[PDB]
Parts: structure tokens; C-alpha cells; sequence
């Protein structure tokens, strides 16, 4: 399902709402914007597993639907 | 210049809400330069130079947009060429939205010399980019410039539009596909066989679901560019898959265009391809199809071929209909409850009454609302098929029990049906189970429905004779102005203030004037406040003569009451009739 892990509380956390949160959504997302100074080209769902470059890949709206699939790539990843 | 050391002032300004002011107005600036200075050093500036806020680079592409003549006209046009090609290639959307949508624009008013020469090789820089963005912001420059340069450039570009829809980034992909739409209508046959096509299956069968997806959008228009004869040898067999397709979202685009292919299609190919299709998106595993399926329904036999029509639905559709409307999702059975009364004036009378009746009936009693009063507003029709007579032994009943529907709206609906309903029946038939119907609901919990109820009463008099409302109507009314609730007696001088309007003068006088008179000394100040409303309503109506024997006498003492309510109207009536 969908742990506190992944992403505390569904609404907010997809769009910054949720403070200081540690969620792999709101982390991984900070590792895009950090990630994104030092470099200028527009990052991809291959070198990014953030929650938005995940949803733009694959065209997807946000919705918990889309929050589902999310986990269950970031899953398959984090288990080898 | 002159404001290219003013403008930069007003840019560098050190907050940013100004700078909106400012490019906002960056029109009255290549007014103020010639259109030999507005090119000059004005348009050379506006590109290594603005990174801006998103929003101020929307400002700057909109109004980028018309300039096409504050720099020349079509002759100096592609001046403006270097300025979007940067803006288009922004990584927020919103932005080289704008910016293509002005590229487009202004490519118009190129010439075909112009084309070839500056637009075209900008396209193909979009397209070639290492940004992804770009080669997206592209996409939507094919379908313009093409069908104006050399059959040399059209060459080149189809062929470029074929990489986009390979890309390796899928957001181009659905991007290219977003365009196989129009950019195949401004191809010529020939290239629309031995290229739209392939691109239009290859996409069709992406990788990406949100691809294939975007794919079947493109079906109609391109099978609404290809005669008959070739569907079947180039749409039909991707189209055939789509309808099958892993993704729900595909069959589910496919469904709800379903009309639409139709017409697209052709007759024929509807029964031996479409038919068998449409089953089973009414059968598909996922709701959210049955029931946009379930919506084509009607439509989708009407049109039908205007011979097998009777056959197909009958041996078809027919079945699979009659185990939708015991589907699980509260939303299939709704949407096809909309449409179904659809299928009698193509069907049949009998046919109706042995296949369909069961069916309405089925949701006439349905346990959601949406449904029983999707089903009740289209009744008015089937009694057109199936006899009068029919209806009586079939439907009236389960009307009657919906007439104490628990829901309001279904209470209204079935109040609004009623006069129409009495109408056919007859008044002999009403006067007996109907009547006493109508009445009740003069007291229903929820005021609009005793309100729409009143005019009910009205219509059904228009419907059936003052007297008829003489023997049968204005007595129970009446006779309700006894009811200890205060209310219930207000709701009588309410019938009265509707009754009046159709009942002519002679018994209005002699039936109703009287009665509300009367209740002009009820104990609950309401009541009188709104006696006097009603005398002053059913007062034109009256003579003259009688007004000023028993109205304006009986009438005057309310000016007397105690409650200023009371007072308020008892006047105000006596204000419009001359007292
Ligand atoms: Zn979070
Ligand atoms: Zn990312």
C-alpha cells in the first residue's frame, strides 16, 4: 500500500505542502531541485526517480493513481 | 536608441511586478522605434538578454505574437524568428506553449521563399535539439509551414516528423502523436498511406500506454481522410487492436469516440468490425468503460445501417444491454438509463413491450436515484410505442410508488411528468387513482415539491376544464383551509392564488374569494399576512363591483393588524388596486 515512506500524507506532500517532511516523494524531489544547480539540462526519468519526473515520463496526472505506480517502481528499484 | 537605456531601467528595476508593466506594453515601444528600429537594436536585445521570471517570458512570447506588422509585415516577419526559439526551448511548459503558439501564428505571414529559408531550418533545430523540450515545442511547427515550400523541404520534413515520433523521450513521442492529428491532414494521399499511417500504428502500438493512447486520438481524423476502400487495409486493423488494447485508457478512448468511428468508418465495416467490438467494451473488464460504452448505446444504433439496424440490435446489442442494466457500478447503469428509452421508435412496439419494459422497469425501481430519475424523464416517449393502454398496465404503477420516491428530485420528476401524463390517460382515469396523487404532494416536506405541486394543479386544470377543477379540485383545496397546521392553511391560499389564474372569473368569486376572506381572521398572523398577498393577487381577476363590497372592506380592517408584516401587505395590495 502506501507507507508513510513513500509519502505522508497524499495531496500535499505531491506539491510541497507537508513541512519538513522525510518521505522518499518529498526527499527525492530535493535531490532533483539540489541536483538541478549544478546542472542547467532539463532532467528524466531515467537519472531522476522523483515523483515528477516519473509522472511526466510516462504522461501521467497527479493522482493517487499515479502515486501507486510510483511506489511500486521505486520499490522493484530499492529491492535490487 | 532612445528607450534602450530608458527600457533598461525599467527592466533591471529592482522588483519585478513593474517589468510586466513594461513588456506589457512593449508594443507602444516598436511603435515609438521605426520599424527600422524596432529591428534595429529592439528585437537584438530581447534575445541574449530577458531570464526573467516564467511569467514576464509569457508576457514577452504572447506579445511577441502580434508584431508581424511593428517590424515590417510579411516581408521582415522572420525577424522574429530568433527571439521564440529561445523562449520555445523555456523548461516550463506554460511559457514556450506561448511561444510556439506564436511561432505558428506569425508563420502565416511568411512568405514561401520566407519559409523555406528561416522557419523550416529553425524547425529542424527545435526537432534536433538535446533538450527534450525543444524537440516537443517542435512538434507543433509541422503542420503550418509544409504545406506551402518545395516538394524537396516536405521531403525533409516528414522525414524529421518520423524521428520525433521514435524519439527516445516518450514526451515527444505522445508530443508527435499530439500532431499526427493535424499534420496528416495537410499531407496528400499518397504520403498519408506510405507515412501517416505507419507512424499512426507504430505510435498506436508504443511502448507507453499514454502513447498509444494519444494514437487512437488520431484515428478519426485520419480515417476521415482516406475513401472506404483503403480503412480496410490501413485503419481498420490497428483500430481493431485498439479496441482490445492492455491499457483500459485506450479501449476507453476507443469507446468514448465510438459515435464518432461510426461516421468515420463507414456502414458496412460498422457490423462486420465495430459491432463485434462495441460487445465487448459493454462487457470490458474496467467500469470506466462499460459505462462510457453504455452512453453510445442510442446514438450508435440510430445510426446503424438503415436495413440490418432492427436485425443487429435485436441479436447484438439487445443482450448485452439487458445485463448492463444489472451492472455493479452505480455509473455504467446511470449512463445507459440516459440513452435506453432511446431504442423504440427504432425498435418496436411489441418488441418493445416484450424486450424493454422489464428493463425500464428494472430501473424504475433501481435503488439510486441517478438511475430512477434518469429512467422517468424520458417516459414521456415509449407511450408513443407501446400503447396508451400499455403504459397503464405496465408502468403507471410503479409511477405511483415513485410518487412517494424518498428522494425529492424523483418525487419532482415524476411531478413534472404528471400532467402530460393525466393528458393521455384521460380525465375519467385521473379523477380516480391520480387525483388524490396530486393532492398529497401539496404537502410535502420539502417546499419545492408542494411548490411545483400548486402549479400542477394549474397545468392539469389547462389540461382538463375549469370545470372539472370545479367538482374535483377547489373543494379539496378548500376543505384544506381546516387543517389545524397554520401552514398546510397557507398552502390552501396558495392553490387559490394559482387556481384564480385559470379558473375565470365567475368561480373564483363564488368558490375562492369567499375562503380566503375568511381565513383573513385566522389566529396565526402568517396565514393573514399572506391573505392579503392573495386578495391582492386574485384581484384583477375579480369586477370592480365585487372588490369593493366584500375586498376592500375586508381588506382595509388588515391594515389594522397588529403584526407590521401583516400591515406591510394588507396596504400594499390596497396600493395597486386603487383604494
Ligand atoms: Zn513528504
Ligand atoms: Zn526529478
Amino acid at each position: 500500500g502506501v507507507d508513510a515512506m513513500y509519502c505522508k500524507q497524499w495531496p500535499e506532500c505531491a506539491k510541497k505542502m507537508s513541512a519538513n517532511c522525510i518521505c522518499l516523494l518529498c526527499l527525492l524531489r530535493m535531490k532533483h531541485e539540489n541536483r538541478k544547480l549544478y546542472r542547467k539540462d532539463p532532467l528524466v526519468w531515467v537519472d531522476c526517480y522523483c515523483f515528477d519526473c516519473f509522472r511526466m515520463w510516462f504522461g501521467l496526472d497527479l493522482c493517487e493513481g499515479t502515486l501507486l505506480l510510483w511506489c511500486d517502481i521505486i520499490g522493484q528499484t530499492t529491492y535490487r | 536608441l532612445y528607450p534602450i537605456a530608458v527600457l533598461i531601467d525599467e527592466l533591471r528595476n529592482e522588483d519585478v511586478q513593474l517589468r510586466l508593466n513594461s513588456i506589457k506594453k512593449l508594443s507602444t515601444i516598436a511603435l515609438a522605434l521605426g520599424v527600422e528600429r524596432t529591428r534595429s537594436e529592439l528585437l537584438p536585445f530581447l534575445t541574449d538578454t530577458i531570464y526573467d521570471e516564467d511569467e514576464v517570458l509569457l508576457a514577452l512570447a504572447e506579445q511577441l505574437g502580434t508584431f508581424t506588422t511593428l517590424v515590417g509585415g510579411p516581408e521582415y516577419v522572420h525577424c522574429l524568428l530568433p527571439p521564440l526559439e529561445s523562449l520555445a526551448t523555456v523548461e516550463e511548459t506554460v511559457v514556450r506553449d506561448k511561444a510556439v503558439e506564436s511561432l505558428r501564428a506569425i508563420s502565416h505571414e511568411h512568405s514561401p521563399s520566407d519559409l523555406e529559408a528561416h522557419f523550416v531550418p529553425l524547425v529542424k533545430r527545435l526537432a534536433g535539439g538535446d533538450w527534450f523540450t525543444s524537440r516537443t515545442s517542435a512538434c507543433g511547427l509541422f503542420s503550418v509551414c509544409y504545406p506551402r515550400v518545395s516538394s524537396a523541404v516536405k521531403a525533409e520534413l516528414r522525414q524529421y516528423f518520423r524521428n520525433l515520433c521514435s524519439d527516445d523521450t516518450p514526451m515527444v513521442r505522445r508530443a508527435a502523436a499530439s500532431k499526427l492529428g493535424e499534420f496528416a491532414k495537410v499531407l496528400e494521399l499518397d504520403n498519408v498511406k506510405s507515412e501517416i499511417i505507419p507512424m499512426f500504428s507504430n505510435l498506436a502500438s508504443d511502448e507507453q500506454d499514454s502513447v498509444r493512447l494519444l494514437a487512437v486520438e488520431a484515428c478519426v481524423n485520419i480515417a476521415q481522410l482516406l475513401p472506404q476502400e483503403d480503412l480496410e487495409a490501413l485503419v481498420m486493423p490497428t483500430l481493431r487492436q485498439a479496441a482490445e488494447d492492455k491499457s483500459w485508457r485506450v479501449r476507453y478512448m476507443v469507446a468514448d469516440k465510438f459515435t464518432e468511428l461510426q461516421k468515420a468508418v463507414g456502414p458496412e465495416i460498422t457490423k462486420t468490425d465495430l459491432v463485434p467490438a462495441f460487445q465487448n467494451l459493454m462487457k470490458d473488464c474496467e467500469a470506466e468503460v462499460r459505462a462510457a460504452a453504455s452512453h453510445k448505446v442510442k446514438e450508435f444504433c440510430e445510426n446503424l445501417s438503415a436495413d440490418c439496424r432492427e436485425n443487429v440490435i435485436m441479436s447484438q446489442i439487445l443482450p448485452c444491454i439487458k445485463e448492463l442494466v444489472s451492472d455493479a457500478n452505480q455509473h455504467v447503469k446511470s449512463a445507459l438509463a440516459s440513452v435506453i428509452m432511446g431504442l423504440s421508435p427504432i425498435l418496436g412496439k411489441d418488441n418493445t413491450i416484450e424486450h424493454l419494459l422489464p428493463l425500464f422497469l428494472a430501473q424504475l425501481k433501481d435503488e439510486c436515484p441517478e438511475v430512477r430519475l434518469n429512467i422517468i424523464s424520458n417516459l414521456d416517449c415509449v407511450n408513443e410505442v407501446i400503447g396508451i393502454r400499455q403504459l397503464s398496465q405496465s408502468l403507471l404503477p410503479a409511477i405511483v410508488e415513485l410518487a412517494e420516491d424518498a428522494k425529492w428530485r424523483v418525487r419532482l420528476a415524476i411531478i413534472e411528468y404528471m400532467p402530460l401524463l393525466a393528458g393521455q390517460l384521460g380525465v375519467e382515469f385521473f379523477d380516480e387513482k391520480l387525483n388524490s396523487l396530486c393532492m398529497a404532494w401539496l404537502v410535502d416536506h420539502v417546499y419545492a415539491i408542494r411548490e411545483a405541486a400548486t402549479s400542477n394543479l394549474k397545468k392539469l386544470v389547462e389540461k382538463f376544464g375549469k370545470e372539472w377543477a370545479h367538482a374535483t379540485i377547489i373543494p379539496k383545496v378548500l376543505a384544506m383551509s381546516g387543517d389545524p397546521n397554520y401552514l398546510h392553511r397557507m398552502t390552501t391560499l396558495f392553490c387559490i392564488n394559482v387556481l384564480s389564474e385559470v379558473c375565470g372569473q365567475d368561480i373564483t368569486t363564488k368558490h375562492m374569494l369567499p375562503t380566503v376572506l375568511r381565513m383573513a381572521g385566522d389566529p396565526v398572523a402568517n396565514v393573514r399576512f399572506n391573505v392579503a398577498k392573495s386578495l391582492q393577487k386574485i384581484g384583477p381577476i375579480l369586477d370592480n363591483s365585487t372588490l369593493q363590497s366584500e375586498v376592500k372592506p375586508i381588506l382595509e380592517k388588515l391594515t389594522q393588524d397588529q403584526d407590521v408584516d401583516v400591515k406591510y401587505f394588507a396596504q400594499e395590495a390596497l396600493t395597486v388596486l386603487s383604494l
